[PDB]
RNA sequence: UGCUGACAUGAGUAACGAAAAAAAGGUAUAAACCUUUUCACCUAAAACAUAAGGUUUAACUAUAAAAGUACGGCCCCUAAUUAAAUUAAAUAUAAAUAUAUUUAAGAUGGGAUAAUCUAUAUUAAUAUUUAUCUUAAAAUAUAUAAUUAUAUUAUAUAUUAUAUAUUUAUAUAAUAUAAACUAAUAAAGAUCAGGAAAAUUAAUGUAUACCGUAAUGUAGACCGACUCAGGUAUGUAAGUAGAGAAUAUGAAGGUGAAUUAGAUAAUUAAAGGGAAGGAACUCGGCAAAGAUAGCUCAUAAGUUAGUCAAUAAAGAGUAAUAAGAACAAAGUUGUACAACUGUUUACU
RNA sequence: AUAUAUUUAUUAAUAUAUUAUCUAUAUUAGUUUAUAUUUUAAUUAUUAUCAUAGUAGAU
C-alpha cells in the first residue's frame, strides 16, 4: 500500500494525536531505573528546538527517548548520539597514565523550543562565581612551583 | 617536449552557426544582485512555553540554586528503612521517581559546578 | 544503463513541466557540522551540487562532506511558477559565487569577527553562513519579484531562524504577493523522515 | 631479448584454448616446501601461478564407451587431460590423454 | 576544571593508591598541602581519618 | 682538539676578565633629551618622546573598527543564544596573559 | 638503509600477539600471566 | 615560535608533558582499526541481518515504566 | 677507567637541524603571537580528501550528530591460518604435547534494494594478463551506373515531433564538439592456464540498534632517544606546454618555521665565469667538462639473424643563422672475466 | 555599477572618485577545452616575479 518510512511517519503522527507514545514501546519493563541524565547548555551549532544531555555510556537512543517520555513527559522526535573520546590524564608524571572517561552525549529534537535561564552575576549566587577557586588554584601553582628567590617575589 | 622545431597545433573544430543547437536555458541570474548584510535569527519569533517539560530539570527556573535556595542539612533527613517498609508499592515507585528527578536536577547543577 | 537522474543536471522550467516530480519550489539545507547552507532544485542532492556551490574552499569555509546525516533542511521555498523557482535558484547560486569569489572582501567585512580577527566560530561551526543564506534568499526572492494565482510561501524548519518580521521580510513587494511564512509540521522524526515530510509538503500545494 | 633465444616449446594446435570445466577443478593449495611443521622440508620448491587441480579419474571404473569432448592443458601433469563425456550416461570426466 | 572525572570512576587503582597513602609518609603528603593553602584557610590540628 | 687538563680558577678568570676587549664599557655617551629632560643616547632619539608621538599619530590616524549592524542591534538574550561562551584551552589562557611574557618599555632617569 | 624504526605499530597485530586473551588462551601465556601476577604487575598484557 | 612566551629551547614538548607512558591500558571505542568494534553495553536489542542490516526485537527493548 | 650523588673544566665556547622577508596596527608591550597589505616557496604539492598510529594534539568541556542509496564498522560468508575445542579404544607420545579429522574462530577479499527513492524480517510450501587491431559498416568531398578522400563508429541525454495508453506511460524517428578519463558491453591473444564460501515464490512484517565521525596524517599531532633534511599507505591533484603525472609557470589553496641583527678576513662547503694552453694532473681524466632536435628520415662492420648491434656512429629535412627556458638525450675501440635479465655483505 | 559633484531637470545628462571585466546553460557519464547562449564582462603603452643571475651579448 505504502512505503516503510511513510508508514513510520504515519505511526508517529498517530501516537502524537493519541497522547500515547510516538514510538513502539518495548517489553523489557524497568520499574526502578537508576540512570540519571545531565541536561547541558546549548552550543552555537544547535537551535532553540534542540536539547543535549550527558547520558549513561550504556544508554540506548531508544532507551533515552523512552526515559524522556515516561519520566519527564517530553517527546524527543529525533535523537543523535555523540560518544566522546577519553584523553589521557595523570595526576603527576610520577603516577601511571590513564584515560578520562568516554562520555555519551545525546542531542534531541523537540516540537517546542527552549532557551536556558540566564546565568547569575558574581554577587548574586555563591557557588557560580569562578574567581575564588581559580584564585586558590593560582596560589597553589605559585607556592608549589616557587623554587628559590621567587619565594620573596610578591603574590598574584 | 616543446622545442624550436615544434609547429603549433591546429585550432579545435568548431561546429557551424546553423548546426549548433540553441541552449535549453536562455535567461540566467539577475545582474542587479547585491551582497546585503546577514540577517541573524532572533528569539522574538520563538514562543518558548512557560510549561516546557525541560524546565522540570531546573528548580524554580534557576540556572543554579544558591546556598539559601538549597534545603539545609539540619532540616533535611533521608528516609528510614522502617518508614519505607509501611508504604505501598505504587507510593514507593512514585518516591523513587521523584528521587531520580531530584538527582537529575542536582546532576545537571553539580556538573556545571 | 541509465546514468543520469533528475538531480544529475541543472533542470530548467520546461523539464520540470514535462516531468512534474515536485511543484515549483527550491530546497535549502543547513550543514549541522559547519553551519554552511546548500541550495537545491530537488529534495535530494549529490556531490555535483556541492562542487557547484563550494568552488573556492579555505580553512574558514571548508568544502563540506556529503554524509547524509549532517545535512538537514533549513527551508523549503515555494513559488508561483517553475520558471520563477529556477530563476530564484540561479540567483542564490550567483549570490554564493559573489560571496566566495568575486565580492569576497565586502562579504568578509559584513561578517562578525572574533578576537584575533577571524569570522566567529564555535568548533568548525560558523553561524554567519546560515544568516547570509537567509539574507541571500530574501535578496534573490526580492529580485525575482522585481523581474516579474498561487500565493507564494516559505516553509521554515524553525520560526526562530527569521532575523525579525519587522526589520526584514516586510517589503512592499512581498506583502503584495502574499508571502506566507509557514513552518514545517514537527509531528514526527524531522531528520529521519525528512524526505517523507518534503513529499507531503509537495503534495499539499498541487 | 637474450631470454627468448632458447625458449623452445611444443605447439599443439588441436589442444583446447579455453577454461577447464569448473565442477571438475579444485584449488591447488600451495605449501611451498614447508610441511605441517612449518619448516622447508622439500628444498627448492617455491611460489608460481595460481593453478587449480583438475580431478582426473585414474581408476576409470564407470564402464561403457565415452566421447572425448576436448583435450585441455592441466597446469600440473606434464600430460594432457580429456573431457570424456559418457556417450549415453551424459556426464563429463577427465582422463590422462594418450 | 574542565574535568569530566566526576561522571565516572576511571583510573581506580591509581586513585586508591593516592587516597590510601601510607601513614608513615603522611607528613610528606601534608607538607606540600600546608604550603599550598593560604594562612586564613590552613589549620594547625591534625586531619584525622574517618 | 681536547683540553689536556682541568683549567684552573686563575687561568679561566684571567682569560675571561683580564682583557678589556671582553669587559663591559661604561656608556659615557648619554646626554639630555631636549623634548623631555631625561637621559638618552648621543646621536639618538628619545624613545619616550618618539613613542608619545607615535601614540598621538595612532590616536589621530585611526582606521575605524568595523561593527556589523546586525550584531550591534542584537538583544542580550538573543546574543547569548547565538554566541554562547566556551572553555579556553591552557595554551589560549597562557597566550591571553600577555603581561606574563611581554615587556613594556621603561622610562629613563631625569638628567641633572 | 637507516635503522632505529623497528617498531611499526598496528593495534590489531599487537592485540593478537601481546593481548591479554592471547596470553590466557595459550598455556605458556597463562603461565606468563601468573608469573606477572606473582611479581605484583599492574599491567599483565597489552 | 610554537608558543611566544617560550623563546628558547626548554625541554618542553610540542603537545602535552610526556611522550612516553604505560602503553598497556585497556582499549576504548575510538582506538584500533576500522574493523575494531568495542561497543558500550548499549545494544543487545535486536538481531543482525544476513545482509549487514539490523532488526529490532521489541520484546527485548528497555521501557522505563 | 670502583658505585651513588653534587658540582666543576672545556665554555658562555660550538650549535640553534634544508627555508624570504617588509610594513602597519593589535598593543605609547612583540624579530618570534594575531590582523591587514606587499613579496616569496610548494604546487601528480609544503594543496584537498583519506588509511594506519598516537600524551585530544582540534576551530575544545555550552565538544568530534548517520535506517540505507559514492558510509564504514557491526553483521552474513569464507582465504592464508589459528585453536587446554572436536572425535573400553580418533592416532601417536617421559610429562609437555603432537598429528589427523571434525567444529568454532580469522579480512587484506565476497555480500540484497534503492531518488520516479529503498526495506534486510518471521512463517508456509517448492573474472592471469592483455588488447580493442583489422575488416566491414554509416558519413562529408569528390563528384555528382564511380573511384578515391579523410575522418564516424557499442553503449550513457535532453530536446522536438509523432506514435501508441489515456497530462503522465512508453516506443518511434529528428538535430546535437575536440580531448582526456570513467562505468556496464561485446567480441579476443598468449602461456605462466588464472581464489574460497553464503533457493524460490507467496503470505505476513518493518514505530529503524549499536560503533567510527574532531584535528593530525610526504608529519611540530605516528616510527626513528629530539618539534630529528631519515621512514610512513590511497585518490584527487587550476589552467597554459607538451608524448608524458617529464620540464616551466602556477589560478586557488597553504605556508614563510624555537633564533635574530650585522658582517661578508683567512678559511670550508654549494654554485657561476675564466685569457693562452689542453690531461702537462693523477694510482687512475676521480671531479668537472662535453648534447649541432627530443620529431621524421637514414643508419655499417660483425652476428647466435634478434634493427642484436641500435637510441649505432656519423649525415639529413622541419627550426636556426652572432646568440638569446628548463627538462630527456653524454663518443668510439681493444683486452681480461662473466653468456644474459637478475641476486648478495640492511651500516666499508 | 555605487558615491559624491553637477547640466540640468527623482531622472537623463555633465564631471571626477571608486569598483568591476566575472558569471550562468547547452553540445547523451565525468573532466577540461572550444563555440553558441548569458551577461558590462575591453583591447594598445609600461612594469614585475619565476624559470640555475631563466638563457645569451656586453660590461
Amino acid at each position: 500500500d505504502i512505503n516503510v518510512s511513510e508508514k513510520i511517519y504515519k505511526w508517529t503522527k498517530a501516537g502524537i494525536e493519541q497522547g500515547k507514545e510516538h514510538f513502539k514501546v518495548g517489553g523489557n519493563k524497568v520499574y526502578f531505573p537508576k540512570a540519571r541524565i545531565i541536561l547541558l547548555r546549548p552550543n552555537a551549532k544547535h537551535t532553540p528546538y534542540q536539547a543535549k544531555f550527558i547520558v549513561p555510556k550504556s544508554f540506548n537512543k531508544l532507551d533515552l527517548r523512552d526515559y524522556l517520555y515516561h519520566i519527564y513527559g517530553l517527546r524527543a522526535m529525533n535523537i543523535t548520539t555523540q560518544l566522546l573520546h577519553g584523553k589521557f590524564n595523570r595526576m603527576n608524571l610520577q603516577t601511571t597514565r590513564f584515560r578520562e572517561p568516554q562520555i555519551k552525549k545525546m542531542t534531541i529534537e523537540m516540537e517546542e523550543p527552549f532557551i536556558w535561564p540566564e546565568e547569575p552575576r558574581p554577587d548574586e549566587n555563591s557557588f557560580w562565581d569562578s574567581t575564588t577557586p581559580d584564585n586558590m588554584e593560582k596560589y597553589r601553582e605559585e607556592r608549589l612551583n616557587c623554587l628559590g628567590s621567587d619565594a620573596n617575589k610578591p603574590g598574584t | 617536449a616543446r622545442t624550436k622545431f615544434t609547429k603549433p597545433k591546429p585550432k579545435q573544430p568548431v561546429l557551424p552557426k546553423d548546426k549548433i543547437r540553441p541552449p535549453t536555458q536562455l535567461t540566467h541570474h539577475s545582474n542587479n544582485l547585491r551582497i546585503t548584510e546577514p540577517i541573524p535569527p532572533t528569539t522574538s519569533n520563538l514562543r518558548c512555553p512557560d510549561d516546557h517539560p525541560l524546565w522540570q530539570f531546573f528548580s524554580n527556573k534557576k540556572f543554579i540554586r544558591s546556598a539559601d535556595d538549597l534545603p539545609p542539612s539540619s532540616h533535611i533527613r533521608p528516609w528510614s528503612i522502617p518508614e519505607l517498609r509501611h508504604k505501598s508499592f505504587n507510593d514507593l515507585h512514585s518516591l523513587w521517581y521523584n528521587c531520580l528527578r531530584e538527582q537529575n536536577v542536582l546532576a545537571r547543577e553539580n556538573h556545571l559546578l | 544503463m541509465k546514468v543520469n537522474h533528475s538531480i544529475s543536471r541543472f533542470r530548467p522550467a520546461s523539464w520540470f513541466e514535462k516531468t512534474k516530480i515536485i511543484p515549483p519550489q527550491v530546497y535549502i539545507f543547513r550543514n549541522l557540522e559547519y553551519g554552511q547552507v546548500l541550495y537545491s532544485q530537488f529534495p535530494n542532492f549529490s556531490q555535483t551540487q556541492v562542487d557547484k556551490l563550494f568552488v573556492r574552499p579555505n580553512w574558514s569555509n571548508r568544502k563540506p562532506s556529503l554524509r547524509r546525516d549532517i545535512w538537514k533542511c533549513m527551508c523549503v521555498v515555494n513559488l508561483q511558477n517553475y520558471k520563477q523557482s529556477v530563476h530564484l535558484y540561479q540567483n542564490l547560486c550567483r549570490l554564493r559565487y559573489l560571496r566566495d569569489v568575486a565580492q569576497r572582501k565586502e562579504s568578509d567585512k559584513l561578517r562578525k569577527k572574533d578576537s584575533n580577527g577571524h569570522v566567529w566560530y564555535s568548533g568548525q561551526y560558523r553561524p554567519t553562513y546560515c544568516q547570509e543564506a537567509v539574507a541571500d534568499l530574501r535578496e534573490s526572492l526580492l529580485k525575482v519579484f522585481e523581474n516579474a494565482a498561487k500565493k507564494p510561501s516559505i516553509y521554515w524548519e524553525d520560526p526562530w531562524r527569521m532575523g525579525d518580521k519587522d526589520k526584514h521580510w516586510n517589503y512592499d513587494v512581498f506583502n503584495a504577493l502574499g508571502l506566507e511564512h509557514k513552518l514545517i509540521q514537527r509531528v514526527g522524526n524531522i531528520a529521519r523522515e525528512e524526505s517523507v515530510i518534503l513529499k507531503e509538503l509537495a503534495k499539499l500545494e498541487s | 631479448s637474450p631470454g627468448l633465444r632458447w625458449y623452445r616449446s611444443p605447439i599443439y594446435p588441436y589442444l583446447y584454448k579455453g577454461r577447464p570445466v569448473r565442477a571438475l577443478t579444485v584449488v591447488r593449495k600451495k605449501h611451498g616446501g614447508r610441511n605441517n611443521s612449518g619448516k622447508i622440508t622439500v628444498r627448492h620448491q617455491g611460489g608460481g601461478h595460481r593453478n587449480r587441480t583438475r580431478l582426473i579419474d585414474f581408476n576409470r571404473w564407470e564402464g561403457g564407451a565415452q566421447t572425448v569432448q576436448r583435450i585441455e592443458y592441466d597446469p600440473g601433469r606434464s600430460s594432457h587431460i580429456a573431457l570424456l563425456k559418457h556417450n549415453t550416461t551424459g556426464e563429463l570426466s577427465y582422463i590422462i590423454a594418450c | 576544571s574542565g574535568s569530566y572525572q566526576h561522571l565516572s570512576n576511571v583510573g581506580s587503582r591509581v586513585m586508591k593508591r593516592l587516597g590510601n597513602r601510607p601513614k608513615n609518609f603522611l607528613p610528606h603528603s601534608e607538607k606540600f598541602i600546608k604550603k599550598s593553602t593560604p594562612e586564613f584557610m590552613k589549620s594547625d590540628l591534625k586531619e584525622v581519618d574517618e | 682538539a681536547v683540553p689536556k687538563k682541568k683549567v684552573s680558577h686563575q687561568k679561566k678568570r684571567q682569560k675571561l676578565y683580564g682583557p678589556g676587549k671582553k669587559q663591559l664599557k661604561m656608556i659615557h655617551h648619554l646626554n639630555k633629551c631636549p623634548s623631555c629632560g631625561h637621559y638618552k643616547r648621543a646621536n639618538t632619539l628619545c624613545m619616550y618622546c618618539v613613542g608619545q608621538i607615535s601614540h598621538i599619530w595612532k590616536t589621530h590616524t585611526a582606521k575605524e573598527e568595523i561593527k556589523p549592524r546586525q550584531e550591534e542591534e542584537l538583544s542580550e538574550l538573543d546574543q547569548r543564544v547565538l554566541y554562547p561562551g566556551r572553555r579556553d584551552t591552557k595554551y589560549t589562557k597562557d597566550l591571553k596573559d600577555k603581561d606574563n611574557y611581554l615587556e613594556r618599555r621603561v622610562r629613563t632617569l631625569k638628567k641633572d | 638503509k637507516s635503522r632505529g624504526n623497528t617498531y611499526q605499530p598496528s593495534t590489531l597485530k599487537r592485540k593478537r600477539t601481546f593481548g591479554f586473551l592471547a596470553r590466557a588462551k595459550s598455556k605458556q601465556g597463562s603461565k606468563i600471566l601468573k608469573r606477572r601476577k606473582l611479581k605484583g604487575r599492574w599491567f599483565l598484557s597489552h | 615560535l610554537t608558543r611566544p612566551w617560550k623563546k628558547y629551547r626548554d625541554g618542553e614538548l610540542f603537545y602535552g608533558l610526556s611522550k612516553v607512558g604505560n602503553k598497556r591500558v585497556p582499549l576504548t571505542t575510538k582506538q584500533g582499526n576500522k574493523t575494531m568494534y568495542k561497543g558500550t553495553r548499549a545494544s543487545g536489542i535486536g538481531r543482525h541481518t544476513k545482509f549487514g542490516g539490523y532488526v529490532i526485537n521489541w520484546k527485548k527493548v528497555r521501557t522505563y515504566v
